[PDB]
């Protein structure tokens, strides 16, 4: 089960690799099993998804056997599994795409609690330990409440997303 | 249980062989694709001995075909040729998973044409004959009841269009809707029109012709389905624009015209907004090709409209077909489905009903 | 004088005799002659297809000869059923699919017996 | 095809001794095409319609044997006369006409010598 | 006595099929005579072989010989294509006695003035068949030919149609010769070759003497078969249309028909002769009538000899008299080619060797 | 012998019949095996008789399988049987023609006698059956003693002369 | 149409290889010049090779049917092998003697060869 | 016992046929075939002697009968000869002649016509009848290749030491000839086909002074001769004849460049491998034309469908221890050295430039100056070598698959 995660909002790369090197038809079917994306020929057709204007492929790789699928703009609800079917075989692959950001914006002085915002997406089993290179090497879940603001509660560091062994990187926007 | 060896035996085998094609190219016309056709294409046969064959039982499958793949080939040496791309974009794109690559560009001479698709007959070579099936109620797949034997297929026009097939045959029985496995989504629909549908294209379908039309797909479709969940048509599905619209070239001017309208019927004279772009990607390959802009001249083009394309949907009530196109291999598939190479082979073997030594 | 096609789906056996004695103006010249020669192509291919079809039979042991009998057994994993029922409900056409897969193997067999029937006859 | 009737008018013995062994701008342009394919097809012709003899004997079992013996009797029945009559005083080209009345039975023979010989081997 | 067979022994059947036209045509004349040659036959052999056949006695019919309505038929279609009548008129009468108007359909065509030259032609029968020679020079049209010779093309013969008269082709070997279905039957034509042509010349005219020995030749050979008695006698022709009645040719220019009074008023016990050319026609190959358009102004010459003659004796009651009335073209086509006849080889057969 | 009736001047349609319908040689012969008229391909000849200006043959009739003879100007001395030659038929046809002409055109009173002349043919057995408006069936010669000219001896006779059960319509001369 | 073949490797070799050869053996006219016609032309020079060649073939079985193997690739006569014409070693010339050039040795008295072939099967004829 | 199937060869004469790609140099020759088939042949060595080879022999049978085929076409000027009374008008040598024709005046060279007895006349004009060049034909070499006919094989040598002669590596079947460039040239060769980077000498017995000694450089050098002149046309009438004009500017013989570096360092070469046939020791020397015929003394060569005879005698001079060049011009003419009718060319109007690249050169031994000097003059003026050279390595075959060979078998 091969797992990516994204930015929520940055573009994330999903590649089935086709080892006939023939540019052949494919297309990209959901868990419920709804075309998303593939070719026709030479050309390149979205399927009546939710995502037709946040997700696209890379149409150049088509001719060396490379059939990908690139996202735009994720958002927690993109995360579900996904399939190829280049000639007969279904590659799954798995996708579990959610970010961690802040919501205290400007109510902040010295001592207050701020608060954290994490996408739990349904039917996983993560643990978030995203940190920072200053100090904070904080351990929490949704909320980052933290009692003193000192110069080594900033930054952002390699965030742990821990998904079976799988470790990703995003940023935490907090400034000193 | 001794074998024996007979001789004589009528026996065909399935095989694939190089087809020349053979075009009625006027040859004194200055346009590309019958120059095209003195170029590398014979004239049509003088008289065809077409010999029919009776209980004769021939598992005919139109998506395992040569044909299709080998007048695709041709066709795109065809628009290769004929109309040239005077500003043409190919990614070369070099591997070494992920790489940079790199894109060419080719520049060519670059007249203002017009394309006319004289037919396009496909004859198989010495030593091999084409089959083609009669029947009027073919499925895809599956035993045709009635074969005969000929030598050269009926005449094709080399068309290119999306979403809606031009200048085709015509079923005629029923309305045909034919896929290779209907039972699950992402394969394309090819459907065969009894009767030609007309329109306009001007810089209009008509109506009451389309609509009864419709009527004998969504009645097809519902014998195909369980005469419930009636299938409705509904809005591009989205991706490549060309993909998205009916795309069609003739007078060598490319016209993306929406076809939003007239799928938009719910199934239980229309006037079409169609537009030019002077930036296209090629069925052909992948890129993307630059042309030079259109002649001032009114094009006026009127083509029957005789195949449509969809494509389904996965669910968990009423279905929704999208339209589909770009791949051409499909498109020449609707008009050459009952047609299959085919080679002879006398030598035979017996039964055990010998004892010499 | 070719013979190339016959009878259609029908009992084998009976078209094992039919074989027997089956078969044994100009408006624009450059259309005739480059059509002509096609279909010439046509019939010198056949008849190139009978003389090679004719030298097999010959290096088998048999040549000219239309129904060739020779000693060479007919293996059970040759899709072995009862002789009877192909003969009645089974057609040249359709009996090709069954056998495709053991033709070569035949071929073989049938040829490497020649040779040693050959060999025994000449010592 | 037209050098076997020079041995016609001669004895039929030796007749079929010499039947051992008989043969043992534009001017130029459309001088190569179109008189080509016509003057070619006739050669096609000939010899298609020799393979078509030389496949009629060899139903017979007799392949590429100009003379061979055939293990059918002579039909007696009907009136004959000896074989040493036949030979001599007769020449061939009248003994078609011996066996013109036999025509139909020419057509029995030349079947029904096939049908001896691979009766033979069929059994 | 046991049946063995033999493949190649000298055994052949008469029987027809199409036979194939061999000429050779230049290709690059502009007279439509050799473009049909080019467009439907095939060059000349090289090397044409005949195998002579010696102790063989073949029976010989050329009046029922069916290789001549081959040829007939082909040079229908040659006049077709190369003299195009610019006016055309061909009866339909369809019936369902003079019942309706039978009113001629009109065609109306091209009228170029297209050289009309003879050329020689042969025949051959196609691979598998043979086409015997008889080369005695007694044959007398039907009957056996004591000595045969077997040779696939014909000796060249120019199709030119011509009545009363013909020419340009077909000469004797040895003697002169009549040729009749029936001699005594008045209806049946009388066919005669010349030994010795006499040279003819029509101009926009024969050899006197020289007509006269050929006739006193014919006169004897036609004593021959009669008793001596009867003096032959030629006089004004029978009468008809103008093509039968006067002599019917045409040589490159326009056809043209010749009195022939003067050729003909002699009783056996140079000579200028008035010929007018006309445009209009009974055309030959299909009943009709046909006009053309009138004729150049440069002088045409026509050379050529009249190596045979077509006779018809009158109904007997005393004397005879002949008269020329050639017209069917089947008969002038008959005399050139009265000695081939195509046949099927059969090389099998049955002999008892006792194995 | 199918026989045919004439009028002394008028036209004759004698008929051949060709069984094949082809337009094959044939040749019209008389009694005396002298030609008449005589196709040659198809051109038209005419053989040394005494109807050479006067035979004639509808030519377009040829191609559909009928041969027929026309003798404009019949004259009494023509009449003669005649025989076709289609292919191998010798088919029998014979001309009867005979006239009945008055000496007497106007010299005539109220009662005087009136000579009829029938120039009948040498050789033959008119039966001359005159069927005379007057209600008087004459059974006579070649000559009708007329005793009696009253009012009602106008109108055109018609003198239906039978010969072997052959009869045909005549139009004589008798006007007043 | 077996006479197009071009292996020549078993001439040095033993001839054997050329005897397995032979067993397996047994078993756009752009008429920018024109170039429709000369397709048409170089096809008739083709297709009369390939009529040729079936013709030769023909010619070459029937006087291999004269004498008594009417087809078969590999023949037998019963006429002395040598000892009185190219009398070498056997191995040599079926093993060493490259196949032109001891095709060269034979044609010295080839049809002498072919004459004697022909009595053979005059013998084996009507042996009885 | 027989072996049916066999591949034997038995080198064997056919004729073969055209193939080029109104003007006589161009008939209606078959088109080339549009993908001559090609088939290595491992293993085979086959014999050559192109000297005495059938297809050298076949082939000149065929060129000689090519050339009388394309002969003839041209109309003749056979009663045109008669008394001209003519004056002579760097010395030019060039006489304006006038014949009595109701008086006419044409310009002829002082070679082609003769004095006769101020008065003037052709020279064979009276023994020979002159033939007329063709306004329209003009003489231009182009690459002809020659293929077999069907049940032939063509083979090819593709050695580059292969001489001609003696047994050759590696051969292949060709259905077609490389083109071959028909090119009219003595004691030289103009724009032939590209040879090997070693020279090749051939010839049929190199002790034997009669045969002649043919080199082949590898490496084309560059022979072009320029000839300025201003010439025009007349027509005169015999009907229409049409013969030489009246001259504007001033006459130039006819100067050919080369270059003498690339010219040394190739006859170098050439020396080197002279050396290596008739010995390192012997010293090796070069004179000019030895003489005879007027004609074989001169390179003849042709370019604009005029014939320049290149007499420079002192190129093939070079005496050895082992720029621009004048040339004439002709107008009477014996082609192939026949003594039959003698075909006159007219001048063509305007300068003519040829250009071309030398790529061989004939020359016959002196009888032996045994090996003190070795003068090799150039000889040439048969056109047998010219064409010769040009295909030395092309070969005629039938097959006969009827191989007999001694097998042990009783059978029955
Ligand atoms: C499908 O089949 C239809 C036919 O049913 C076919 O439509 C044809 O298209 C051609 C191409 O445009 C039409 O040809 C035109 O004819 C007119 C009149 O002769 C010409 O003037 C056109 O050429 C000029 O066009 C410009 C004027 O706007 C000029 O400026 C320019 O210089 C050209 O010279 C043009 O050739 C033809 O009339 C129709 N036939 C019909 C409508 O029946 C169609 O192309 C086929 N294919 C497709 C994909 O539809
Ligand atoms: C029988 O055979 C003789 C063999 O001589 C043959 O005679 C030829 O007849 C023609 C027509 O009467 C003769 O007339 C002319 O000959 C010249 C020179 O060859 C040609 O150029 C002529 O052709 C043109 O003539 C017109 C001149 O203005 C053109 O307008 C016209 O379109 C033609 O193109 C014409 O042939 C001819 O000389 C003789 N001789 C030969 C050798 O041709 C005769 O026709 C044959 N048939 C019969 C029924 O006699
Ligand atoms: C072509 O026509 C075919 C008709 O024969 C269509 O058949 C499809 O076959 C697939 C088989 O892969 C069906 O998918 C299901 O496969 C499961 C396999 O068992 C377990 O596997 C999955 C995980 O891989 C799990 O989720 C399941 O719950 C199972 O635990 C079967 O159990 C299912 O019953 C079913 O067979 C497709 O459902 C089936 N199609 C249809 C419409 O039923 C094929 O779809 C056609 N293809 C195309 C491209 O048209
Ligand atoms: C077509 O008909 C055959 C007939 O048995 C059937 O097997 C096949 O599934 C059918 N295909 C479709 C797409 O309906
Ligand atoms: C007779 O005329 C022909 C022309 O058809 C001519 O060739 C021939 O020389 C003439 N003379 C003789 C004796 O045949
Ligand atoms: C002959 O022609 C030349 C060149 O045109 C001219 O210079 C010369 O004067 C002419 N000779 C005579 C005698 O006119």
């Amino acid at each position: 089960k091969k797992v990516v995660l994204g930015k929520k909002g940055d573009t994330v790369e999903l590649t089935c690799t086709a080892s006939q090197k023939k540019s052949i038809q494919f297309h990209w079917k959901n868990s419920n099993q709804i075309k998303i994306l593939g070719n026709q020929g030479s050309f390149l057709t979205k399927g009546p998804s939710k995502l037709n204007d946040r997700a696209d492929s890379r149409r150049s790789l088509w001719d060396q056997g490379n059939f990908p699928l690139i996202i735009k703009n994720l958002k927690i609800e993109d995360s579900d599994t996904y399939i190829c079917e280049v000639e007969d075989q279904k590659e799954e692959v798995q996708l579990l795409v959610f970010g961690l950001t802040a919501n205290s914006d400007t109510h902040l002085l010295q001592g207050q609690s701020l608060t954290l915002t994490l996408e739990s997406p349904p039917g996983s089993s993560p643990s978030v330990q995203c940190r920072s290179p200053r100090g904070k090497n904080i351990q929490g879940g949704k909320t980052l409440s933290v009692s003193q603001l000192e110069l080594q509660d900033s930054g952002t560091w390699t965030c742990t997303v821990l998904q079976n062994q799988k470790k990703v990187e995003f940023k935490i926007d907090i400034v000193v | 249980l001794w074998v024996t060896v007979y001789y004589g035996v009528p026996v065909w085998k399935d095989a694939e062989t190089t087809l020349f094609c053979a075009s009625d190219a006027k040859a004194y016309e200055t346009e590309k694709h019958n120059v095209w056709a003195t170029h590398a294409c014979v004239p049509t046969d003088p008289n065809p001995q077409e010999i029919h064959l009776e209980n004769v039982t021939e598992e005919f499958n139109m998506w395992k075909n040569n044909m299709v793949e080998q007048m695709h080939t041709d066709i795109i040496s065809l628009w290769d040729q004929s109309l040239k791309p005077c500003v043409k974009l190919t990614p070369l794109c070099v591997t070494l998973r992920l790489i940079n690559c790199n894109t060419s560009a080719i520049t060519q001479a670059c007249p203002k044409v017009s394309f006319e698709p004289i037919p396009i007959h496909y004859c198989a070579p010495a030593g091999f004959a084409i089959l083609k099936c009669k029947d009027k109620k073919f499925n895809g797949t599956g035993p045709c009841p009635s074969v005969s034997t000929v030598q050269c297929t009926h005449g094709i026009k080399p068309v290119v269009s999306t979403q809606l097939l031009l200048n085709g045959s015509l079923a005629e029985e029923e309305v045909m809707i034919r896929s290779e496995n209907i039972t699950n989504n992402a394969k394309n629909i090819l459907v065969q029109f009894n009767t030609p549908v007309q329109i306009n294209c001007t810089r209009n379908v008509s109506k009451a012709t389309w609509n009864e039309t419709l009527g004998k797909v969504v009645k097809q479709l519902r014998k195909h389905f369980g005469n419930n969940t009636i299938i409705r048509f509904a809005n591009s599905s989205g991706g490549d624009l060309e993909v998205t619209t009916h795309s069609f070239n003739c007078g060598g001017e490319f016209f993306y015209c929406n076809t939003s309208g007239l799928f938009n019927s719910t199934w239980i004279s229309i006037t079409l907004p169609c537009r030019i772009k002077q930036i296209i990607n090629m069925w052909q390959r992948i890129g993307q090709a630059m042309y030079a802009p259109p002649i001032q001249g009114v094009i006026r083009c009127v083509s029957n409209i005789t195949g449509l394309i969809l494509t389904r949907d996965g669910g968990s009530t009423t279905e929704t077909f999208r339209p589909g196109g770009g791949d051409m291999r499909d498109n020449w598939r609707s008009e050459l489905y009952k047609y299959k190479v085919v080679k002879i082979e006398p030598l035979g073997v017996a039964p055990t009903r010998c004892k010499r030594r | 004088f070719l013979g190339f096609l016959g009878a259609a789906g029908s009992t084998m056996g009976a078209a094992s005799m039919t074989l027997t004695v089956q078969a044994r103006a100009q408006q624009h010249l450059l259309k005739l002659t480059v059509w002509g020669i096609k279909q010439l192509q046509a019939r010198v291919l056949a008849v190139e297809r009978y003389l090679r079809d004719q030298q097999l039979l010959g290096i088998w042991g048999c040549s000219g000869k239309l129904i060739c009998c020779t000693n060479v057994p007919w293996n059970s994993s040759w899709s072995n059923r009862n002789l009877s029922e192909i003969w009645d409900n089974m057609t040249w056409l359709q009996w090709d699919k069954e056998i495709s897969n053991y033709t070569q193997i035949i071929y073989g067999l049938l040829e490497e017996s020649q040779n040693q029937q050959e060999k025994n006859e000449q010592d």
